[PDB]
């Protein structure tokens, strides 16, 4: 099988551009079409990113699972190859991502809308009077932090905190990301399906387990149980003044966990690269698409 | 338990909202209609 | 293209109890050709017992059924998701299993000893997706039933708890499960934290719904299910508190986000195998890596 789609530019390129696309070789690039040249409109997460103040992170998702994969092999003036990424094989996928997150053994990468800024992952092309920008593409975990953090500020718009909100904390460094205000319709539409859910959450949860961390509160200290301060809430006392009963908690967590399968894929946006054997030297990850 | 909502349009459904299923009522037609008839069943009173 | 793992390290025993498990599977620690007696399932996890890190093991390594055992060696075969295998359900807890349904490897839950090999070796449990969410159904309440009653006992009754937890039913199967009568407290038990999970999760769902849905609501009109699902719960747990402080509720946003994201993605079974063609006559089953 030959995977490579070479996309001529229609213009030159200038050897400082030549130059600052050459050091993104490797890096994960979304392409227009599957087929076998492309024209470089289409290319990167671009056209969907324009060049605004106001960005728009689940729409760049919604592109981004719609279009194909490709990674950066080889490119030169008037042309740029690159090499698909088609479920079924089995690729090298190089650590070529500046703010530097340190890959897990055979964990799972996650590519992502560009949440460092604009100007950080691109390459401006006055050339072809385009810009191509580069998709994030960071381990699973901090992916999720990524994602709630863009969610938990979103929601915190109309109560303001920020700088512990707005920058995400790894082990290597801990990095800012940018904050839009608003998502428009889409992430409310997002925020909307997560409401029902948690709504859902509300009603159907159990009470034993409450009745359990109740006394465990006032029996136990945890690492889980210090973010309540040792002051049970009031729902807890308002919910469990009632009983305890076996055969309406198996009920409740029988459409429970059905539930908490579906809420697992409502994180699941933007599709997801399982590794294995990242060597730490060479940086690179035997990759293929999960 | 009701809930609020400004608009749709044309369901196969029975119980669902459009501009189908939303009734045709003016207040300020109805109202002087009210008044003017109220008036007419005042003067109805009074013949007898 | 060559699969064969072949690891090197017995006697009439452990030839006995190695070759009545030729078609149980085992997961290693690297995708090569020798590696040594360590690698291999669940030895350096299973030994104090938990849940959430055996999963991860589980899900991180990669898997092997086995095939032949030496006087020496162990010739074994890992599974790639390209091709299909067979495997076979020699494992003390018995499940029968059908047609098509969906194969899961959860830890061993049901004793170190039931599924071991001791010379160390531990099979994972394998058994299929609907009796596997009923017994996590069904330990994870007993662990809170359990708890509840070991901190005050007029809550639940033992004989209460027993009679819809000691068994499970599924197509007619009624099996029976191995209860830790005695568990011990403050944790220590398998299972012990995954239950501290779940009722940290259910704790803060009302924090999270209330103000979810009012950060939502002045956001005018997305849908109508932004407030049409607000006549569904109870209003008790509506109108609960609605002042705390901005930072320690971020921070009981942010725990209950990344515990109900890991807890998500453990309820999603795991490592899923797809059957097609089992025979209880030979007790094998034709199965893929999904």
């Amino acid at each position: 099988m030959d995977l490579k789609v070479v996309v001529s530019l229609s213009s030159r390129l200038y050897t400082d551009e030549i130059a600052k696309m050459q050091q993104r070789i490797g890096c994960i690039l979304p392409l227009a079409s599957t087929h076998g040249t492309q024209n470089v409109q289409g290319l990167g997460l671009g056209q969907v990113y324009s060049l605004e103040t106001v960005p728009d992170y689940v729409s760049m998702y919604n592109y981004l699972s719609d279009c194909t994969l490709a990674v950066l092999d080889e490119v030169s003036v008037d042309s740029l190859i690159l090499t698909k990424i088609v479920p079924g094989q089995t690729y090298a996928i190089k650590n070529k991502y500046q703010p530097f997150f340190q890959w897990h053994g055979t964990g799972s990468l996650s590519v992502m809308p560009p949440v460092f800024g604009r100007e950080h992952a691109t390459v401006k092309l006055e050339s072809n009077d385009v810009d191509i920008v580069f998709p994030m593409v960071l381990p699973t975990p901090i992916a999720e932090e990524v994602l709630q953090k863009i969610l938990l500020f979103n929601v915190y718009s109309r109560v303001v905190v920020h700088m512990h909100l707005g920058s995400v904390s790894y082990l290597g460094h801990h990095y800012e990301l940018a904050l839009p205000e608003v998502p428009g319709p889409l992430g409310l539409a997002l925020l909307d399906n997560l409401s029902l859910y948690f709504c859902i959450m509300v009603t159907l949860l159990p009470r034993a387990s409450m009745r359990l961390v109740r006394g465990l509160i006032r029996h136990e200290h945890h690492d889980l149980l210090n973010l309540f301060q040792e002051m049970v809430p009031d729902e807890i006392a308002r919910i469990d003044l009632d009983d305890l009963s076996v055969a309406d908690d198996l009920s409740r967590m029988r459409v429970m966990m059905t539930y908490l399968q579906s809420l697992a894929s409502l994180f699941n946006l933007g599709p997801r690269l399982a590794t294995a054997a990242y060597s730490q030297e060479t940086l690179t990850a035997t990759c293929w698409l999960r | 338990d009701p809930a609020r909502l400004p608009r749709d349009t044309g369901p196969e459904l029975m119980w669902a909202p459009s501009l189908r299923n939303s009734l045709r009522v003016s207040p300020e037609a109805l109202e002087l209609a009210e008044r003017e008839a109220e008036r007419a069943r005042s003067e109805r009173w009074d013949r007898c």
